[PDB]
């Protein structure tokens, strides 16, 4: 029993340690979602140089 | 002629100076001009212009 | 000593180059959402085993 409850905070402590992996990874989801249109903005070629160079 | 002289000099001038953003499009340099038209790879058009001076 | 610098993926050298970023972006995006979901199932999966624990 006292290994159960103390399994059971292992547990715990394990979806804790998942969630914030995961919750990282929600944001370079948006980076890099981001960073896919600056690369339908670069593909145009009404773009210069100066220009794909500045994205 | 002398109008002749200035009004080819005049045709000259609009193919040369014609510039969107800073490329001249009429001076037979804007070719294969590809627009992303899709948002994936290859879903592209391309255009040429020829040049169009006197 | 030892800064370390990021640098992105090629999208100024050309509108060739920016198209063949998309790609590569949008299967970083994938391989993304791969870990996401190998690490929303584990904790799924921790979700059924505290309450089997707790019970």
């Amino acid at each position: 029993i006292r290994g159960l409850d103390m399994a059971s905070k292992n547990a715990q402590d394990g979806i804790s340690l998942i969630q914030t992996s995961e919750g990282a990874l929600n944001e370079t989801h948006s980076i890099l979602q981001r960073m896919s249109e600056l690369a339908t903005q670069a593909a145009n070629d009404t773009n210069t140089d100066s220009d794909r160079s500045e994205l | 002629q002398k109008e002749m002289d200035q009004l080819a000099s005049e045709v000259t001038r609009i193919s040369t100076d014609t510039e969107f953003n800073t490329k001249k499009l009429l001076d037979g340099t804007a070719q294969n001009l590809t627009f992303q038209i899709g948002a994936n790879e290859g879903q592209t058009m391309s255009l040429s212009i020829n040049k169009m001076d006197s | 000593k030892d800064t370390k610098v990021t640098k992105g993926i090629d999208i100024s050298s050309s509108a060739k180059a920016a198209s063949s970023a998309l790609t590569t972006i949008k299967t970083a995006i994938d391989t993304v959402s791969s870990e996401r979901a190998k690490l929303g199932a584990v904790q799924n999966r921790l979700e059924h085993t505290i309450n089997n624990l707790g019970t």
